[PDB]
Protein backbone atom coordinates (compact mmCIF):
# COMPACT_ATOMS: atom_id res chain seq x y z
CA UNK A 1 0.00 0.00 0.00
CA UNK A 2 2.15 3.12 -1.61
CA UNK A 3 0.02 6.87 -1.13
CA UNK A 4 -1.63 8.86 -3.55
CA UNK A 5 -2.15 7.83 -7.07
CA UNK A 6 -0.75 4.50 -8.42
CA UNK A 7 -1.15 3.65 -11.78
CA UNK A 8 -1.41 6.28 -15.35
CA UNK A 9 -3.31 3.80 -18.09
CA UNK A 10 -4.08 6.88 -19.84
CA UNK A 11 -0.15 8.02 -20.30
CA UNK A 12 0.41 4.48 -22.73
CA UNK A 13 0.59 6.18 -26.47
CA UNK A 14 1.86 9.45 -24.94
CA UNK A 15 5.32 11.47 -25.10
CA UNK A 16 7.61 10.02 -22.16
CA UNK A 17 8.84 13.71 -20.92
CA UNK A 18 4.99 14.79 -21.22
CA UNK A 19 3.70 11.88 -19.45
CA UNK A 20 6.39 12.14 -16.33
CA UNK A 21 5.43 15.74 -15.95
CA UNK A 22 1.84 14.75 -15.35
CA UNK A 23 2.74 12.19 -13.04
CA UNK A 24 5.00 14.26 -10.81
CA UNK A 25 2.00 16.47 -10.59
CA UNK A 26 -0.45 14.06 -10.02
CA UNK A 27 1.67 12.35 -7.11
CA UNK A 28 3.71 15.05 -5.49
CA UNK A 29 5.92 11.94 -3.78
CA UNK A 30 7.26 10.26 -6.87
CA UNK A 31 9.89 11.05 -9.26
CA UNK A 32 9.09 9.86 -13.07
CA UNK A 33 12.04 8.29 -14.30
CA UNK A 34 11.82 8.47 -18.25
CA UNK A 35 13.50 4.86 -19.59
CA UNK A 36 14.06 3.08 -23.15
CA UNK A 37 11.55 0.16 -23.06
CA UNK A 38 13.75 -2.81 -22.41
CA UNK A 39 16.11 -0.47 -19.68
CA UNK A 40 17.63 -2.76 -16.78
CA UNK A 41 16.05 -2.08 -13.69
CA UNK A 42 17.38 -2.27 -9.97
CA UNK A 43 14.58 -4.76 -7.92
CA UNK A 44 13.91 -2.71 -5.44
CA UNK A 45 10.68 -1.67 -4.21
CA UNK A 46 9.72 1.89 -4.20
CA UNK A 47 6.82 4.37 -3.52
CA UNK A 48 8.00 7.05 -4.73
CA UNK A 49 9.73 5.77 -7.81
CA UNK A 50 7.62 5.49 -11.62
CA UNK A 51 9.45 4.12 -14.49
CA UNK A 52 8.16 5.46 -17.63
CA UNK A 53 8.68 3.78 -20.60
CA UNK A 54 9.84 4.53 -24.10
CA UNK A 55 9.98 3.33 -27.25
CA UNK A 56 12.42 4.77 -29.87
CA UNK A 57 9.72 7.70 -30.65
CA UNK A 58 9.83 8.50 -27.18
CA UNK A 59 6.54 7.29 -26.88
CA UNK A 60 5.13 5.32 -23.34
CA UNK A 61 4.98 1.98 -24.05
CA UNK A 62 3.21 0.74 -20.75
CA UNK A 63 1.12 1.71 -17.84
CA UNK A 64 3.83 3.62 -15.65
CA UNK A 65 2.91 2.35 -11.88
CA UNK A 66 4.44 3.05 -8.58
CA UNK A 67 7.11 0.80 -8.08
CA UNK B 1 10.69 -14.23 -6.49
CA UNK B 2 8.16 -14.97 -9.51
CA UNK B 3 8.11 -19.04 -10.61
CA UNK B 4 9.16 -19.90 -7.22
CA UNK B 5 7.55 -21.85 -3.76
CA UNK B 6 6.66 -21.08 -0.46
CA UNK B 7 9.56 -21.46 1.57
CA UNK B 8 7.87 -22.41 4.61
CA UNK B 9 8.18 -20.48 8.37
CA UNK B 10 11.82 -20.57 9.27
CA UNK B 11 13.20 -22.03 6.72
CA UNK B 12 15.26 -19.40 5.16
CA UNK B 13 16.73 -18.29 8.96
CA UNK B 14 18.95 -15.69 7.52
CA UNK B 15 16.28 -13.62 5.04
CA UNK B 16 15.87 -10.00 6.22
CA UNK B 17 13.31 -7.59 5.33
CA UNK B 18 14.46 -4.13 5.24
CA UNK B 19 11.80 -1.74 6.16
CA UNK B 20 11.07 2.34 5.89
CA UNK B 21 7.54 2.14 6.63
CA UNK B 22 7.19 -0.45 3.72
CA UNK B 23 9.40 -3.71 3.02
CA UNK B 24 11.71 -2.72 -0.37
CA UNK B 25 14.41 -4.75 0.05
CA UNK B 26 15.85 -7.60 1.72
CA UNK B 27 18.94 -8.91 3.00
CA UNK B 28 21.25 -11.54 4.73
CA UNK B 29 22.02 -11.85 8.36
CA UNK B 30 25.91 -12.53 8.14
CA UNK B 31 26.41 -12.49 11.80
CA UNK B 32 24.53 -11.50 14.96
CA UNK B 33 25.45 -7.78 14.13
CA UNK B 34 25.60 -7.47 10.57
CA UNK B 35 23.46 -7.71 7.62
CA UNK B 36 24.27 -7.81 4.01
CA UNK B 37 22.44 -5.97 1.29
CA UNK B 38 22.55 -4.26 -2.09
CA UNK B 39 23.89 -0.85 -2.17
CA UNK B 40 21.01 0.37 -4.43
CA UNK B 41 18.62 -0.28 -1.18
CA UNK B 42 20.62 2.07 1.09
CA UNK B 43 18.66 4.74 2.64
CA UNK B 44 18.80 6.47 6.22
CA UNK B 45 16.64 5.19 9.41
CA UNK B 46 16.48 1.45 8.05
CA UNK B 47 14.43 -0.63 9.92
CA UNK B 48 15.81 -4.48 9.62
CA UNK B 49 13.30 -7.13 9.88
CA UNK B 50 14.43 -10.77 10.84
CA UNK B 51 12.82 -14.09 11.98
CA UNK B 52 10.13 -12.63 9.42
CA UNK B 53 7.98 -14.92 7.27
CA UNK B 54 4.40 -13.13 6.45
CA UNK B 55 6.03 -9.68 6.64
CA UNK B 56 2.10 -8.83 7.39
CA UNK B 57 1.06 -10.83 9.99
CA UNK B 58 3.12 -10.64 13.29
CA UNK B 59 3.37 -14.36 14.11
CA UNK B 60 5.71 -14.62 16.84
CA UNK B 61 9.65 -14.74 15.41
CA UNK B 62 10.07 -11.64 14.41
CA UNK B 63 13.26 -9.05 15.77
CA UNK B 64 12.55 -5.84 14.61
CA UNK B 65 16.05 -3.74 15.01
CA UNK B 66 17.13 0.02 13.68
CA UNK B 67 19.95 -0.09 11.48
CA UNK B 68 22.48 1.74 13.41
CA UNK B 69 24.63 2.62 9.86
CA UNK B 70 24.94 1.54 6.31
CA UNK B 71 28.28 1.32 4.45
CA UNK B 72 28.00 0.96 0.74
CA UNK B 73 30.93 0.09 -1.40
CA UNK B 74 33.50 2.62 -1.69
CA UNK B 75 33.29 1.67 -5.62
CA UNK B 76 29.46 1.31 -5.78
CA UNK B 77 28.28 2.90 -9.31
CA UNK B 78 24.57 4.19 -8.47
CA UNK B 79 24.15 3.87 -12.93
CA UNK B 80 25.81 0.39 -13.21
CA UNK B 81 25.27 -1.12 -10.06
CA UNK B 82 29.15 -2.06 -10.11
CA UNK B 83 30.01 -2.89 -6.71
CA UNK B 84 26.16 -2.84 -5.45
CA UNK B 85 27.19 -4.53 -1.95
CA UNK B 86 26.53 -2.93 1.54
CA UNK B 87 26.80 -3.70 5.05
CA UNK B 88 24.13 -2.56 7.66
CA UNK B 89 25.21 -2.89 11.44
CA UNK B 90 22.21 -3.56 13.58
CA UNK B 91 21.85 -1.46 16.59
CA UNK B 92 21.56 -4.15 18.85
CA UNK B 93 22.34 -8.06 18.18
CA UNK B 94 19.99 -9.71 16.73
CA UNK B 95 18.77 -13.33 19.18
CA UNK B 96 19.99 -16.59 17.71
CA UNK B 97 17.09 -16.56 13.18
CA UNK B 98 20.45 -17.68 12.48
CA UNK B 99 22.81 -16.32 10.26
CA UNK B 100 24.09 -17.71 6.61
CA UNK B 101 27.99 -18.14 5.74
CA UNK B 102 30.28 -16.07 3.77
CA UNK B 103 31.76 -18.02 0.62
CA UNK B 104 35.63 -19.50 0.96
CA UNK B 105 35.49 -20.02 -2.90
CA UNK B 106 33.38 -18.73 -5.85
CA UNK B 107 30.72 -21.03 -7.06
CA UNK B 108 30.95 -22.36 -10.82
CA UNK B 109 28.48 -21.79 -13.55
CA UNK B 110 25.55 -24.56 -13.48
CA UNK B 111 25.54 -24.62 -9.70
CA UNK B 112 22.00 -24.86 -8.05
CA UNK B 113 21.09 -22.19 -5.33
CA UNK B 114 18.23 -20.65 -3.57
CA UNK B 115 17.04 -17.23 -3.89
CA UNK B 116 14.38 -15.97 -1.81
CA UNK B 117 11.99 -12.94 -0.82
CA UNK B 118 9.05 -11.33 -1.04
CA UNK B 119 9.16 -9.24 -3.88
CA UNK B 120 6.60 -9.15 -6.82
CA UNK B 121 5.69 -12.82 -8.31
CA UNK B 122 4.33 -11.47 -11.77
CA UNK B 123 6.16 -11.78 -15.07
CA UNK B 124 3.46 -8.89 -15.85
CA UNK B 125 1.24 -7.20 -13.64
CA UNK B 126 2.02 -6.75 -10.55
CA UNK B 127 1.22 -9.29 -6.92
CA UNK B 128 3.59 -8.53 -3.71
CA UNK B 129 3.25 -12.00 -1.28
CA UNK B 130 2.55 -11.94 2.51
CA UNK B 131 4.99 -14.81 2.88
CA UNK B 132 8.44 -15.69 2.01
CA UNK B 133 9.25 -17.31 -1.47
CA UNK B 134 11.59 -19.03 -2.43
CA UNK B 135 12.91 -19.87 -6.09
CA UNK B 136 16.07 -22.69 -6.88
CA UNK B 137 17.99 -21.96 -9.81
CA UNK B 138 21.68 -22.59 -11.76
CA UNK B 139 24.38 -19.98 -12.26
CA UNK B 140 24.28 -19.66 -15.93
CA UNK B 141 27.93 -19.14 -17.67
CA UNK B 142 29.41 -15.62 -18.10
CA UNK B 143 29.12 -16.64 -21.52
CA UNK B 144 25.19 -16.50 -21.47
CA UNK B 145 25.05 -13.59 -19.21
CA UNK B 146 26.99 -11.53 -20.97
CA UNK B 147 24.68 -12.43 -24.11
CA UNK B 148 21.94 -11.86 -22.66
CA UNK B 149 23.10 -7.76 -21.12
CA UNK B 150 25.71 -6.90 -23.82
CA UNK B 151 27.76 -4.26 -22.43
CA UNK B 152 26.54 -4.06 -18.76
CA UNK B 153 28.26 -7.36 -16.94
CA UNK B 154 31.17 -6.88 -15.08
CA UNK B 155 33.75 -9.20 -13.20
CA UNK B 156 31.30 -8.18 -10.09
CA UNK B 157 28.14 -9.79 -11.35
CA UNK B 158 26.82 -13.08 -12.11
CA UNK B 159 23.24 -14.48 -14.44
CA UNK B 160 21.45 -17.18 -12.70
CA UNK B 161 17.92 -18.16 -13.50
CA UNK B 162 16.42 -19.86 -16.78
CA UNK B 163 16.72 -18.14 -20.01
CA UNK B 164 13.49 -19.49 -21.07
CA UNK B 165 11.92 -17.17 -18.80
CA UNK B 166 8.98 -17.89 -15.81
CA UNK B 167 11.25 -18.00 -13.02
CA UNK B 168 12.97 -14.81 -11.58
CA UNK B 169 13.41 -13.32 -8.88
CA UNK B 170 11.48 -9.41 -9.31
CA UNK B 171 11.23 -5.39 -7.77
CA UNK B 172 11.28 -6.23 -3.96
CA UNK B 173 14.18 -9.05 -3.84
CA UNK B 174 17.24 -6.36 -3.97
CA UNK B 175 19.32 -6.86 -1.41
CA UNK B 176 18.78 -10.54 -0.63
CA UNK B 177 20.82 -13.62 -0.78
CA UNK B 178 21.58 -16.32 -3.45
CA UNK B 179 22.35 -19.24 -1.39
CA UNK B 180 24.31 -22.33 -3.17
CA UNK B 181 25.17 -24.98 -0.58
CA UNK B 182 24.85 -23.11 2.69
CA UNK B 183 26.93 -20.26 1.19
CA UNK B 184 26.14 -16.82 -0.14
CA UNK B 185 27.30 -16.36 -2.65
CA UNK B 186 25.10 -13.21 -4.65
CA UNK B 187 22.71 -10.31 -3.88
CA UNK B 188 19.80 -9.92 -5.59
CA UNK B 189 20.97 -7.01 -7.79
CA UNK B 190 19.23 -6.48 -11.43
CA UNK B 191 17.46 -7.14 -14.66
CA UNK B 192 15.29 -6.57 -17.64
CA UNK B 193 11.49 -6.74 -16.67
CA UNK B 194 11.23 -10.81 -14.54
CA UNK B 195 11.43 -13.77 -15.81
CA UNK B 196 11.26 -12.42 -19.43
CA UNK B 197 13.07 -14.89 -21.64
CA UNK B 198 17.31 -14.08 -22.47
CA UNK B 199 16.48 -11.91 -19.62
CA UNK B 200 17.87 -13.76 -16.25
CA UNK B 201 18.54 -12.00 -12.80
CA UNK B 202 21.90 -10.61 -12.67
CA UNK B 203 23.59 -10.53 -8.65
CA UNK B 204 26.25 -9.35 -6.89
CA UNK B 205 29.36 -11.86 -6.60
CA UNK B 206 29.89 -12.03 -2.58
CA UNK B 207 32.68 -13.77 -3.40
CA UNK B 208 34.67 -10.85 -4.69
CA UNK B 209 33.71 -8.79 -0.98
CA UNK B 210 34.64 -11.40 1.47
CA UNK B 211 38.05 -9.79 2.35
CA UNK B 212 36.14 -6.00 2.26
CA UNK B 213 33.22 -7.47 4.45
CA UNK B 214 35.88 -8.79 7.07
CA UNK B 215 37.73 -5.37 7.20
CA UNK B 216 34.55 -3.25 7.00
CA UNK B 217 33.20 -4.90 10.04
CA UNK B 218 36.72 -4.89 11.49
CA UNK B 219 36.83 -1.37 11.48
CA UNK B 220 33.10 -0.09 12.24
CA1 LIG C 1 5.54 -11.66 10.59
Amino acid sequence: QCSGKQEWPELVGERGSKAAKIIENENEDVRAIVLPEGSAVPRDLRCDRVWVFVDERGVVVDTPVVM
Amino acid sequence: IVGGYTCGANTVPYQVSLNSGYHFCGGSLINSQWVVSAAHCYKSGIQVRLGEDNINVVEGNEQFISASKSIVHPSYNSNTLNNDIMLIKLKSAASLVASISLPTSCASAGTQCLISGWGNTKSSGTSYPDVLKCLKAPILSDSSCKSAYPGQITSNMFCAGYLEGGKDSCQGDSGGPVVCSGKLQGIVSWGSGCAQKNKPGVYTKVCNYVSWIKQTIASN
